[PDB]
């Protein structure tokens, strides 16, 4: 309330507009707080790789003595050159000796380490218990896994045509769904909690 | 005054959150609702026509159920129907 | 190839899409790709086009830059370099392509002709902003 | 002199485009695009001279179901007209039987295009 | 005489593989792929393992290939069906198929969690600029 209210038209104008302002602002605060408490939205700090290069709070490294490090080393794109500079001038060693070591380093920390790896194993792990990881952004390189054969074997053309036929009809996608998403532990609402001190 | 304002606004907002969420709640009413969600486990008799019906199903929803079925509940399946009824009664809505 | 891929699909989601597909849009389908782009631009978000990712990116980087690519790639295919059967330019060409890919040449050309020549740019908080309550201050 | 190898392509931005003031330049110098520089690098590594052109049909390879004849750059290849094709040729089973491709230089897929939210 | 590697989910030993004898204990993606490949080609296969590196590579001094590549070069196997990466050095000594699975480098992070509420999280509903404008509007009024 007030122990005094203005009696002149000018002071009363000031008070009225202040009152309108107060009403709107308090209503907006309460409404947006209700929104916040009703809908949980967790934003990933990263949605790309440039975001990862600009950030310095988050650390990232590859597997030491591998093809990924060899890719970053000989790169010509600006972003990956910056990442290589960071990884070469990083203390302690962002690099790692095994894939499981990188996974464990990511899991033990809390949003501090980001691991650069292959899309397939990342997608697989994003479906493993504990389901405490996810893949972000697109892909920074193009590669393929291919069936091999000795030079001169009569099996080259048939296997090429077999994989092409399977891809065209859609077998390989089904198998990937079967062994990555299906046969996957966690697929893809919680009551609201009372406010805490 | 500042403290009072913050506290009363927080009370009203969190109460609105409570009631809104309690109003969103759509219970299970069909096979699809059970299929998509996973907070509740569902399993049928170990040996019977239901297991065969799901296994040999060409439908999308029951195919998804079967994909979920045989998972690590550890054991969604059961041996006796009375066992299933007792398991559902004991579970606090966590089994169907 | 997209219509055939959806029609001949054994996947659940694309099966559902095909079930929806061929419906009474009247015509979700189109005859020309430019037609699809124009239709999406005219529609106020009421149409979504399915097309090769490369063209989606190129268009996204074209003026007026009023469209975007969303999601991963439903399928997975590739573009290749063709030589006639029994030619002397088979091994050398494949080796050259692979060497270029490892050296990063192809990715650099991709970036150059998709982004370093795009009319558009290169690349959060639900808290109420001052733009929402500007009239109050005015 | 090692014979110039005839290269087939197609007009599809940005893979192959006509440079500004086409009449000013003649030959390969009038063409600008991703595939042009790719062909340059490939011929540099192989070590052969090339002359570009364009498929008159302006369509990618495909066979007539009854006539059993290819209509497009695949035709210009398997009929001896062309020695190599440097263009966005999708890799397929039908073509891989009558043509020798290379490992994909660009992986690709179907994707979703929407109106940019203003 | 196909070849494979235990890297999951491509090759793995089925639960209770002691009961299974051979070519049926294994499970995964590469195994189903080899099954379909043999079906479309006809030949019969016996899944095997190599170890000794688990993948292809070369020792610059020994100049001897190791792993699946090493055994394919030296006749110890017919074909290799596995997540074997296409690369220049390998294509010079063996022959690949068109990729059955395309991939690339990507970024793994820990899933963002419900952040522990911060002191002065009661200001979050409004942006800082609104709060400062409020202060100075109070002063001005
Ligand atoms: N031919 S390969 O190139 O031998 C190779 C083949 C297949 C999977 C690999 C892999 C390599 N590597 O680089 O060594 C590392 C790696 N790391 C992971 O974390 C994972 O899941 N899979 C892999
Ligand atoms: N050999 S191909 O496979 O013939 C083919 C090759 C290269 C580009 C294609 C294309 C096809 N297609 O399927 O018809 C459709 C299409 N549509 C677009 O919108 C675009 O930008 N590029 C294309």
């Amino acid at each position: 309330g007030c122990d005094i209210s203005p009696r002149s038209l000018s002071g009363r104008i000031v008070g009225g507009v202040w009152w309108f302002f107060t009403l709107i602002i308090i209503s907006s605060y309460t409404a947006n707080l209700a929104a916040f408490l009703t809908v949980e939205r967790m934003v990933s700090p990263i949605e790309s790789a440039e975001d990862l290069s600009k950030q310095t709070e988050i650390a990232y490294g590859t597997l030491d003595s591998g093809s990924t490090k060899e890719f970053f080393r000989r790169s010509k794109i600006a972003v990956f050159d910056k990442m290589w500079t960071y990884m070469r001038s990083a203390e302690p060693s962002v690099f790692v000796r095994t894939t499981a070591e990188g996974v464990a380093r990511v899991r033990k920390s809390k949003g501090k380490y980001a691991y650069l790896l292959e899309s397939t194993m990342n997608e697989y792990i994003e479906q493993r218990k504990p389901c405490d990881t996810m893949k972000v952004g697109g892909n920074l390189d193009s590669k393929g896994y291919g069936i091999a054969t000795p030079k001169g074997s009569s099996l080259g053309t048939p296997v090429n045509l077999a994989v092409l036929k399977l891809s065209e009809q859609g077998v390989l996608d089904k198998l990937k769904n079967k062994w990555w998403y299906d046969k996957g532990e966690c697929g893809a609402k919680e009551k609201t909690s009372a406010l805490s001190l | 005054w500042f403290f009072t304002l913050i506290i009363i606004s927080s009370y009203t907002a969190n109460l609105a959150a409570f009631l809104t969420v309690e109003r969103m709640v759509s219970p299970i009413e069909s096979a699809e609702d059970l299929a998509k969600q996973t907070e509740i486990a569902y399993g049928t008799l170990e040996a019977g026509s239901t297991k065969e019906f799901f296994r040999r199903s060409k439908i999308a929803v029951f195919e998804k159920m079967w994909t979920y079925m045989k998972s690590a509940e550890p054991s969604v399946f059961v041996r006796t129907t009375e066992e299933g009824m007792i398991r559902v009664r004991k579970s606090k809505g966590k089994y169907a | 190839s997209t219509k055939e891929f959806f029609r001949r699909s054994k996947i659940a989601v694309f099966e559902k899409m095909w079930t929806y597909m061929k419906s009474a849009e009247p015509s979700v389908f189109v005859r020309t790709t430019e037609e699809g782009m124009i239709r999406v631009r005219k529609s106020k978000g009421k149409y979504a086009y399915l097309l090769e990712s490369t063209m989606n990116e190129y268009i996204e980087q074209r003026k007026p830059c009023d469209t975007m690519k969303v999601g991963g790639n439903l399928d997975s295919k590739g573009y290749g370099i063709a030589t006639p059967k029994g030619s002397a330019l088979r091994g050398p060409v494949n080796l050259a392509v692979l060497k270029l890919s490892e050296q990063g040449v192809l990715d650099k050309l991709k970036s150059k002709w998709w982004y370093d020549k795009g009319e558009c740019g290169s690349k959060k908080t639900s808290a109420l902003s001052l733009s929402n309550v500007a009239g109050v201050f005015y | 002199q090692n014979r110039t190898y005839i290269v087939t392509t197609i007009l599809e931005d940005p893979y192959v485009m006509l440079k500004k003031n086409a009449n000013q330049f003649e030959g390969n110098d009038r063409y600008e695009g991703y595939c042009v520089e790719l062909a340059a690098e490939i011929a540099k590594h192989v070590g052969y001279s090339y002359r570009l052109e364009i498929v008159s049909d302006g369509k990618y390879g495909a066979r007539d179901p009854d006539t059993k004849a290819w209509n497009g750059m695949v035709g210009e290849l398997v009929y001896g007209r062309a020695d190599v094709a440097v263009a966005p040729l999708t890799i397929t089973l039908v073509r891989e039987e009558v043509i020798d491709f290379s490992k994909p230089f660009m992986s690709l897929g179907i994707s979703i295009m929407i109106k940019k939210p203003q | 005489v196909v070849t494979t590697i235990l890297e999951s989910p491509y090759v793995m030993m089925k639960k209770n593989h002691e009961m299974l004898e051979g070519n049926e204990r294994y499970e995964g993606y590469c195994v189903d792929l080899a099954a379909e490949i043999a079906k479309h080609c006809g030949f019969k296969y016996k899944l095997t393992i190599v170890g000794d590196g688990k993948y292809g590579a070369r020792d610059a001094d020994t100049k001897i290939w190791n792993g699946m590549v090493g055994e394919l070069v030296y006749g110890k196997a017919d074909i290799a069906i596995a997540p074997l990466t296409i690369t220049l050095v390998r294509e010079e000594v063996i022959d690949f198929s068109k990729p059955f699975m395309s991939l690339g480098i990507s970024i793994m992070i820990k899933k963002p969690q419900k952040s522990k509420p911060g002191v002065f999280s009661f200001l979050d509903p409004l942006a800082y600029e609104i709060w400062m404008c409020i202060v100075f509007a109070y002063i001005g009024v």
